[PDB]
């Protein structure tokens, strides 16, 4: 059903910044209430955002869900060093959930 | 608290079967619905199935329905996913995490990896 | 397609619009019975379908009052007619019926309907149906009956066949009965109705509760391909008052024949 | 319960076992009428309405109590037909979860069976609430906020009320009835879907136009019935019956009698057969003739 | 809530007849031995004079 493209693939900026955790949706699900997991290398994924944007308990107010419909956006205002990790997004409130294909943070190469 | 001890990893022959066992502790284990999800190596996340406890209610994922078993016990509150027997294909990171209808993580276990290769 | 209203021809209806009172089976008997029932030899009305202009037929759809109850005979070769409409008010004010013969559903609903002034369905489904138009707007329901409509007595089998359907509608006790036969017109005769013996089966009946005063015969009416064409072909519209008949039943059950009581002297001492 | 959600029931045949059959129904209670006759009731115009319920103020949904959800979010009027049925959904919508939002500000307390659609920010104060929520101005919608670990109070519990309409046009909604066998060449009382009679029954060689259902006789009396379930066409013929006469030659001159039994065979009422029951009709070692 | 009136009861009783049968009235197919639930319920109900 709903496929999840978390464009873009990879975001290379400086620490601190802003990004854009664009999950395209093939059809717009916004009472589905979209989910941001955060998942850190080795790790047990984290559920960013609930509830569309609604702010996951213990989250750094620095994250900030917002879109909807077809297309929802995660904004990190400031990116920590923690904060490179991988980025999913999944279906929240719809039929068999899908978690998109993620998104990842780099600095230099 | 509420923590989701997953089993060790293990390394198989394809052909047998594999009861993956998901500890969940902390919390009621009727009281909550639980599930799985799978990783291959490099991709993105899916969705196994979630399983209620309480009244053992298993909606397995499509995709996966039927490929694989998935029980759980209420007296020793652990995930008993049976994954039928093994295929060489089925080498993978699976957690077992606390989701439903819904679909929240609430607690992700440690996962396990499970290797099928000769 | 509006055009003035003619007076209808007048016609006796000899032995005509008798029909099973019950699904009581007899058997070699006279059984006599007092119910509404069509005067035999009595002096009916007719218009046909029509429903044209410009020489193409002459516009004819008028909201007959429905009276105690109708009988409707029809002789048209193809669909011409479609269905029917049942109401006291005609308005989406006051639920009406809708009968409908496209496709294999009766759409036997009980809603309001705001009418159009002319309801015309398609004729012959547009290449997609009038149904649309027939009712200017549809608002509430009561209930809706899906089943094989009443007319699949089909033309192709033979030629010179004109498809007659005769049909009594009766509502009682909240009970809307329809009786009906279908008949192998064989012959054109492009005079009148076949002055033969014949019964009209129970139908259906409609549990739906009500009231009826007036009735519009719902048309089928395409295209032009001058407005729709339909053809024309004879309709025929009467009431039926209650009254008494002594009818004969055969070893199958069926009645062979009847007579009524009153017409004449001969009758009453049979 | 702010807006719940209505429905018609109609030309149905409704049994409610299934009901019964679910576990977490736990709420059978049907301030109307008694559950029992249920079933057997024949209603028409049958509306149902469902809501979400924290499952505390379940009683004060009952009708003839009253509580701030019966006060805006929900109304149910003290006369009541058919019957509050609740089940503790804690399965499905728990989880927290806020979607399912209960309104707890409304200028007056509504009708009953009236539905509060549209949500106006409350002006309980004085002042007017223009300028959005505000100070004594709160949006009416408050978040159900079914968090798991509220077990013992406002857990999900999902609650749907049945409301019966009396009659008003012929009943178009009932339960089933005349479900048993069928059995044949025996005296046996019959009920064929509502034509109660008794006699034997067989199989009959009479034909039946589709539409007929039963037949009667010359003297207008039942003869012939197709069977509801079976397109079967079953003769009745009454249970054998007569006239009994007793020949004797005088008390004083022995006290012998001989029994006559009028216009039967021997064979279909023999000294087996009650009416008269004492008498055993002596026994067929007796002799018995046969007689015109 | 001293008065009291049964809700359920097997059948009608007989002209001039005294039923004190105080025991849960079984609706349903499944024994419910002391046990009030789903088709499970004892007759009596309080009148609640108000
Ligand atoms: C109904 O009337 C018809 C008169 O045409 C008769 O039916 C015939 O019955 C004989 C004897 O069984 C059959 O051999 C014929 O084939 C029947 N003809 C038709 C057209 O059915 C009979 O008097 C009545 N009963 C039936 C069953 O037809
Ligand atoms: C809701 O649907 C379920 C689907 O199985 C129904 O369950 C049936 O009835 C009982 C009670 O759940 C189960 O033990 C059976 O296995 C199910 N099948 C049959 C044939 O009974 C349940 O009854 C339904 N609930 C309502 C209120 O309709
Ligand atoms: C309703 O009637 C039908 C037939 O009218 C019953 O069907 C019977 O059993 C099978 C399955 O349909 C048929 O092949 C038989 O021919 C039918 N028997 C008879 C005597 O007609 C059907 O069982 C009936 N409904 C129920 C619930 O029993
Ligand atoms: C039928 O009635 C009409 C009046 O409605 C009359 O003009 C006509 O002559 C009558 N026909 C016959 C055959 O009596
Ligand atoms: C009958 O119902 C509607 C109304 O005519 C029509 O659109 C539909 O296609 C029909 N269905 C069948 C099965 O004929
Ligand atoms: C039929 O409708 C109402 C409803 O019963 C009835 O009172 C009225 O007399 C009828 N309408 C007519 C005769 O126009
Ligand atoms: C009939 O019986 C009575 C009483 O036993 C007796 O008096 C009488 O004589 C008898 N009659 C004849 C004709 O024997």
């Amino acid at each position: 059903e709903i496929v999840l493209t978390q464009s873009p693939g990879t975001l290379s900026l400086s620490p601190g910044g802003r990004a854009t955790l664009s999950c395209r949706a093939s059809q717009s699900v916004s009472s589905s209430y979209l989910a941001w997991y955060q998942q850190k290398p080795g790790q047990a994924p984290r559920l960013l955002i609930y509830g569309a944007s609604s702010r996951a308990t213990g989250i750094p107010d620095r994250f900030s869900g917002s879109g909807s419909g077809t297309d929802f956006t995660l904004t990190i205002s400031r990116l920590e060093p923690e904060d490179f990790a991988v980025y999913y997004c999944q279906q929240y409130g719809s039929s068999p959930p899908t978690f998109g294909q993620g998104t990842k943070v780099e600095i230099k190469r | 608290e509420v923590q989701l001890v997953q089993s060790g990893a293990e390394v198989k022959k394809p052909g047998e079967s594999l009861k993956i066992s998901c500890k969940g502790s902390g919390f009621s284990f009727t009281s909550y619905w639980i599930g799985w999800v799978r990783q291959m190596p490099g991709k993105g996340l899916e969705w196994m199935g979630i399983i209620y406890p309480g009244d053992s209610d298993t909606r397995y994922s499509p995709s996966f329905q039927g490929q694989v078993t998935i029980s759980a016990d209420k007296s020793i509150s652990t995930a008993y996913l049976q994954w039928s027997s093994l295929k060489a294909s089925d080498t993978a990171m699976y957690y077992c995490a606390r989701g439903g209808y819904e679909d929240v993580f609430d607690i992700w276990g440690q996962g396990t990896m499970v290797t099928v290769s000769s | 397609t509006t055009r003035t209203q003619l007076p209808p021809a007048y016609t006796n209806s000899f032995t005509r619009g008798v029909y099973y009172p019950d699904k009581v089976f007899r058997s070699s008997v006279l059984h006599s019975t007092q119910d509404l029932f069509l005067p035999f030899f009595s002096n009916v009305t007719w218009f046909h379908v029509i429903s044209g202009t410009n020489g193409t037929k002459r516009f004819d759809n008028p909201v007959l009052p429905f009276n105690d109850g109708v009988y409707f005979a029809s002789i048209e070769k193809s669909n011409i007619i479609r269905g029917w409409i049942f109401g006291t008010t005609l308005d989406s004010k006051t639920q009406s019926l809708l009968i409908v013969n496209n496709a294999t559903n009766v759409v036997i609903k009980v809603c309001e309907f705001q009418f159009c002034n002319d309801p015309f369905l398609d004729h012959k489904n547009n290449k997609m149906e009038s149904e649309f138009r027939v009712y200017s707007s549809a608002n509430n329901c009561t209930f809706e009956y899906v089943s094989q409509p009443f007319l699949m007595d089909l033309e192709g089998k033979q030629g010179n066949f004109k498809n007659l359907r005769e049909f009594v509608f009766k509502n009682i006790d909240g009970y809307f009965k329809i009786y009906s036969k279908h008949t192998p017109i064989i012959v054109r005769e492009p005079e009148d109705l076949p002055q033969g013996f014949s019964a009209l089966e129970p139908l259906v009946d409609l549990p739906i509760g009500i009231n009826i005063t007036r009735f519009q015969t719902l048309l089928a009416l395409h295209r032009s391909y001058s407005g729709w064409t339909a053809g024309a072909a004879a309709y025929y519209v009467g009431y039926l008052q209650p009254r008494t008949f002594l009818l004969k039943y055969n070893e199958n059950g069926t009645i062979t024949d009847a007579v009524d009581c009153a017409l004449d002297p001969l009758s009453e001492t049979k | 319960v702010y807006a719940w959600n209505r429905k018609r029931i109609s030309n149905c045949v409704a049994d409610y076992s299934v009901l019964y059959n679910l576990a977490p129904f736990f709420t059978f209670k049907c301030y109307g009428v008694s559950p029992t006759k249920l079933n057997d009731l024949c209603f028409t115009n049958v509306y149902a309405d469902s809501f979400v319920i924290r499952g505390d103020e379940v009683r004060q949904i009952a009708p003839g109590q009253t509580g701030n959800i019966a006060d805006y979010n929900y109304k149910l009027p003290d006369d009541f037909t058919g019957c509050v049925i609740a089940w503790n959904s804690n399965k499905l919508d728990s989880k927290g979860n806020y979607n399912y939002l209960y309104r707890l500000f409304r200028k007056s307390n509504l009708k009953p069976f009236e539905r509060d659609i549209s949500t106006e920010i409350y002006q309980a104060g004085n002042k007017p609430c223009n300028g959005v929520a505000g100070f004594n101005c709160y949006f009416p919608l408050r978040s159900y906020s079914f968090r798991p670990t509220y077990g013992v109070g406002h857990q999900p519990y999902r609650v749907v009320v049945l409301s019966f309409e009396l009659l008003h046009a012929p009943a178009t909604v009932c339960g089933p009835k005349k479900s048993t066998n069928l059995v044949k060449n025996k005296c046996v009382n019959f009920n064929f879907n509502g034509l109660k009679g008794t006699g034997v029954l067989t199989e009959s060689n009479k034909k039946f136009l589709p539409f007929q259902q039963f037949g009667r006789d010359i003297a207008d009396t039942t003869d012939a019935v197709r069977d509801p379930q079976t397109l079967e066409i079953l003769d009745i013929t009454p249970c054998s019956f007569g006239g009994v006469s007793v020949i004797t030659p005088g008390t004083n001159t022995s006290n012998q009698v001989a029994v006559l039994y009028q216009g039967v065979n021997c064979t279909e009422v023999p000294v087996a057969i009650q009416l008269t029951p004492t008498w055993r009709v002596y026994s067929t070692g007796s002799n018995v003739f046969q007689t015109r």
